[PDB]
């Protein structure tokens, strides 16, 4: 369903759910491996193969040291992922427990994250950050006017893509216990965090709009953004978690570098990295800034790109 | 090989443990069960290696009862730490996963074996550096072993003859000097102190620290600018007032006020006879 679909999303997304039926109760016997996808600070991900489905699913395994009655918690708040389906989300299988490790298993995405896109692209052009852009806001969109999440960890490597052009979000907040249970366990060495939740004030998806400007901006000049490029660094056109922090709170927030990005790319990105999150652009604003209605009209082979990116064919 | 050193072939590596912040343990056998840390660093250097084989000199003097005895290190076929193994759970599992039901004349037990490893780790001139109740184990479910201590040289990546020190793992434990990385050396024997007063307060209210906070990057920027602390009313109602005032100035924001453990170590045995 009842999306602003077009009939292309709404048939891929059926295909989905067809899919997703034949997959029963998943358990650890039930899989074969067939190669990593990549690790973060608290999980591993590999492709593997159903068995009893054939289908080719993209696993996250977390060992989590928690009592079992959180444990028992955070697998049924996973569930919920059942009723995320849009175009802009990563679909989702199952989410189970055996042999101490959490199993999410989700749709596999042959394009990786646009952290990897990011490192084999150098830098990503800007008509192309344009249907990133629009991804992410729908994605965001769909997470909070259908489910009330809230995603608290937009970042490139939590946005997938795949050969078929589609940029869909994941990795977002279903489960608060799960959130919790891994602040506790692991840490990065960078962070997308707003300013004002750093400080603990909460201002519901404005802090997502923060971690997306910041997103936009690091794909853009091909580099973390925090600290601002130092001079003869933004012409070629080792901080601690802490320090990075730190910066983010007290300092004014990134930008684009002028001249080289059109200027309604380098308001949008602006409206949100405002510090202030009451000021800073929402959803809605956003949807009709100048950037995205120009983005949503450009037509851009994405698909094409991003195969031509990392080596594929077509 | 070297002196301590396990040669390649000699520890049968048996069941994967798991990870922490910089290896990955794997239940061993060698004269007798061990645990086997395959440490992160798997590409060290000369520098490296030798300031590596340094301090393995050093912890392996390092002998006391409530001390997680080191058996030796590897190098072929990787990198590797060889300690005593534990039978039972660390004092970790026991309060969050178990949730073992300990007395109070038990918890100040705990806490004073605690203070006894660790005032021999100091007196001996040991930095722990990673002082938390996952490296506090109840081995038997008696005696208190302490590991994990020191081993600075492999928590951290090298370039050269220069390392480059990056937060991991947990940060519950963690100082404010120690998450900011700020000073010349953040560690030091009162970041010891605070992290054991981060383990009394384990003790003193069966919960981690900052329970109501699941913002990780909030409970870093705060508790490194001194605007974040343990909220010390969480602490349970049998809890002697002298063990709640002990565990406040171990978590002094500022290090210069937090006590040395041979005071803490006086202070934990006279609670412990002052006690119904
Ligand atoms: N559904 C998927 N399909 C294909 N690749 C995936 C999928 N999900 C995750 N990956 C890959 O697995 C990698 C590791 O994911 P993850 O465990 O979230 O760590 P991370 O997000 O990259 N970094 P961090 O969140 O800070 O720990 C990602 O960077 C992706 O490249
Ligand atoms: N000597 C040991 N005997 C038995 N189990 C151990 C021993 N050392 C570690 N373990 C277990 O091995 C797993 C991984 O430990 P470890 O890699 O040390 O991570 P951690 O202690 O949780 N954090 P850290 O020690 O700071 O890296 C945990 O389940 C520990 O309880
Ligand atoms: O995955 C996560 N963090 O990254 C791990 C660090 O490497 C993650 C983090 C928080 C969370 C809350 N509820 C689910 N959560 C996650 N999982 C997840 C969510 C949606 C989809 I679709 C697929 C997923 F795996
Ligand atoms: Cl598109
Ligand atoms: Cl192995
Ligand atoms: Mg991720
Ligand atoms: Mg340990």
């Amino acid at each position: 369903e009842e999306l602003e679909l077009d009939e292309q999303q709404r048939k891929r997304l059926e295909a989905f759910l067809t899919q997703k039926q034949k997959v029963g109760e998943l358990k650890d016997d039930d899989f074969e491996k067939i190669s990593e996808l990549g690790a973060g600070n608290g999980g591993v991900v590999f492709k593997v193969s159903h068995k009893p489905s054939g289908l080719v699913m993209a696993r996250k395994l977390i060992h989590l040291e928690i009592k079992p009655a959180i444990r028992n918690q955070i697998i049924r708040e996973l569930q919920v992922l059942h009723e995320c389906n849009s175009p802009y989300i990563v679909g989702f299988y199952g989410a189970f427990y055996s042999d101490g490790e959490i199993s999410i298993c989700m749709e596999h995405m042959d394009g990786g994250s646009l952290d990897q896109v990011l490192k084999k692209a150098g830098r990503i052009p800007e008509q192309i950050l344009g249907k990133v852009s629009i991804a992410v806001i729908k994605g965001l969109t769909y997470l909070r006017e259908k489910h009330k999440i809230m995603h608290r960890d937009v970042k490139p490597s939590n946005i997938l893509v795949n050969s078929r052009g589609e940029i869909k979000l994941c990795d977002f907040g279903v489960s608060g216990q799960l959130i919790d249970a891994m602040a506790n366990a692991f840490v990065g060495t960078r962070s997308y965090m707003s300013p004002e939740r750093l400080q603990g004030t909460h201002y519901s998806v404005q802090s997502d709009i923060w971690s997306m400007g910041l997103s936009l901006v690091e794909m853009a000049v091909g580099r973390y953004p925090i600290p601002p490029p130092d001079a003869k660094e933004l012409e070629l056109m080792p901080m601690a978690i802490f320090e990075l922090l730190d910066y983010i709170v007290n300092e004014p927030p990134p930008k684009l570098p002028s001249g080289v990005f059109s200027l309604e790319f380098q308001d949008f990105v602006n409206k949100c990295l405002i510090k202030n999150p009451a000021e800073r652009a929402d959803l809605k604003q956003l949807m009709v800034h100048a950037f995205i209605k120009r983005s949503d009209a450009e037509e851009v082979d994405f698909a094409g790109w991003l195969c031509s990116t990392i080596g594929l064919n077509q | 090989s070297d002196d301590w050193e396990i040669p390649d072939g000699q520890i049968t590596v048996g069941q994967r443990i798991g990870s922490g912040s910089f290896g990955t343990v794997y239940k061993g056998k060698w004269h007798g069960d061990v645990a086997v840390k395959m440490l992160n660093v798997t590409a060290p250097t000369p520098q490296q290696l030798q300031a590596f084989k340094n301090e393995v000199g050093v912890l392996r003097k390092t002998r006391h009862v409530n001390i997680l005895l080191f058996m030796g290190y590897s190098t072929k076929p990787q990198l590797a730490i060889v300690t005593q193994w534990c039978e039972g759970s660390s004092l970790y599992h026991h309060l969050h996963i178990i949730e073992t039901k300990f007395e109070m004349i038990k918890l100040i037990d705990i806490a004073r074996q605690t203070a006894q490893g660790m005032d021999y780790l100091h007196a001996k001139s040991i930095i722990h550096r990673d002082l938390k109740s996952n490296n506090i184990f109840l081995h038997e479910d008696l005696t208190v072993k302490i590991g994990d201590f020191g081993l600075a040289t492999v928590k951290s990546r090298w370039s050269g003859s220069h390392q480059f020190e990056q937060l991991s793992g947990s940060i519950l434990w963690m100082a404010p000097e120690v998450i900011r990385m700020q000073d010349k050396n953040p560690y030091s024997f009162q970041s010891d102190v605070y992290a054991f007063g981060i383990v009394l307060y384990e003790l003193m209210t069966g919960q981690l620290p900052y329970s109501n906070i699941n913002n990780r990057d909030q409970i870093i920027f705060m508790v490194g600018r001194g605007y974040l602390s343990p909220d010390l009313s969480k602490v349970r109602s049998n809890c002697p007032k002298a063990m709640k005032r002990l565990m406040a100035e171990c978590l002094k924001k500022k290090r210069d006020e937090r006590p040395l453990f041979p005071q803490i170590l006086a202070s934990i045995e006279l609670l412990a006879r002052s006690l119904p």
